[PDB]
């Protein structure tokens, strides 16, 4: 079986933080690029980060340096952390592994890439 | 023989493969300038074995077999005689006795892309590596155990090919480089493929 366990989403005001923690289970996020999109009001999706196997990240243009993406090994753990968060970041975040992998052929966002569930942020006034 | 070997559809070709499932084009029937894609800049690699590219012009083949894949830059070296690695044990596997010639070129600026592409797949995982020239496009999960997988990816049960995660700013050997393998083959057939 395998799955990705998801927290640490919900609601908060506009200026506010959150973490995302993302675990896989059945695979480790040694196997491939850990990341996440997120599905925008619109059904909007956007590639928001990436943690290449070289160490280098991505992030979209509109979340650098407010959002950082880490990774414990020895956890099996991949996080977000969501500084200074916006109205415009409203959206339902889905940690993925990036691409095809030892968890199958998935796909997500139009491309290759194993997601599950997501957590919903909704960010306010 | 007055056609001019079609080679530019493999060369220029707007995706390539991916190397687990490795492209073959045969050549025939044709007219081919060896020499000016020998004298061709726009080669990092240009290796032949069992022939001279300073003489391929004055040759002539039964067939050619052009093979084409991506690969990382780091890798490029597997596409020998005599190597090992996961592309020459689970991908594409050379002959000792090879006769033909390997080119190669950095691919980072049509096959990388901002974020990472990952739509180049190479197998990780195989119960035994490859003979020469074999092709294995089978997508079995993989049991790494002693544990049966029933069809379900899991613990020691793997879906056995992977993405490459190619991105612009990845170092040299992490960058896509587009592969042409050019065969020669001769029978006891009447040859088809000419140099000028
Ligand atoms: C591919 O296109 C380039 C660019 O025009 C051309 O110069 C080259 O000869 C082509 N390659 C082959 C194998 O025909
Ligand atoms: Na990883």
């Amino acid at each position: 079986q395998v799955q990705l366990q998801e927290s640490g989403g919900g609601s908060v005001q506009a200026g506010g933080s959150l973490r995302l923690s993302c675990t896989p289970s059945g695979f480790t996020v040694h196997d491939s690029d850990m990341g996440w999109y997120r599905v925008k009001p619109g059904n909007e999706c956007e590639l928001v980060t990436t943690l290449f196997g070289d160490g280098d990240t991505y992030y979209a243009d509109s979340v650098k340096d407010r959002f950082i993406i880490s990774q414990d090994n020895a956890k099996n753990t991949v996080y977000l952390q969501m500084n200074n968060l916006k109205p415009e970041d409203t959206a339902k975040y889905h940690c993925v592994a990036r691409g095809v992998g030892v968890y199958g052929m998935h796909w997500f966002c139009g491309e290759y890439n194993f997601a599950g569930q997501g957590t919903q942020v909704t960010v306010s006034s | 023989i007055t056609n001019l070997c079609p080679f530019g559809e493999v060369f220029n070709a707007t995706r390539f493969a991916s190397v687990y499932a490795w492209n073959r084009k045969r050549i025939s029937n044709c007219v081919a300038d060896y020499s000016v894609l020998y004298n061709s800049a726009s080669f990092s690699t240009f290796k032949c074995y069992g022939v001279s590219p300073t003489k391929l012009n004055d040759l002539c083949f039964t067939n050619v077999y052009a093979d084409s894949f991506v690969i990382r830059g780091d890798e490029v070296r597997q596409i020998a005689p005599g190597q090992t690695g996961k592309i020459a044990d689970y991908n594409y596997k050379l002959p000792d006795d090879f006769t033909g010639c390997v080119i190669a070129w950095n691919s980072n600026n049509l096959d990388s892309k901002v974020g990472g592409n990952y739509n180049y797949l190479y197998r990780l995982f195989r119960k035994s590596n490859l003979k020469p020239f074999e092709r294995d496009i089978s997508t079995e999960i993989y049991q790494a155990g002693s544990t049966p997988c029933n069809g379900v990816e899991g613990f020691n049960c793997y879906f056995p090919l992977q993405s490459y995660g190619f991105q612009p700013t990845n170092g040299v050997g992490y960058q896509p480089y587009r592969v042409v393998v050019l065969s020669f083959e001769l029978l006891h057939a009447p040859a088809t493929v000419c140099g000028p």
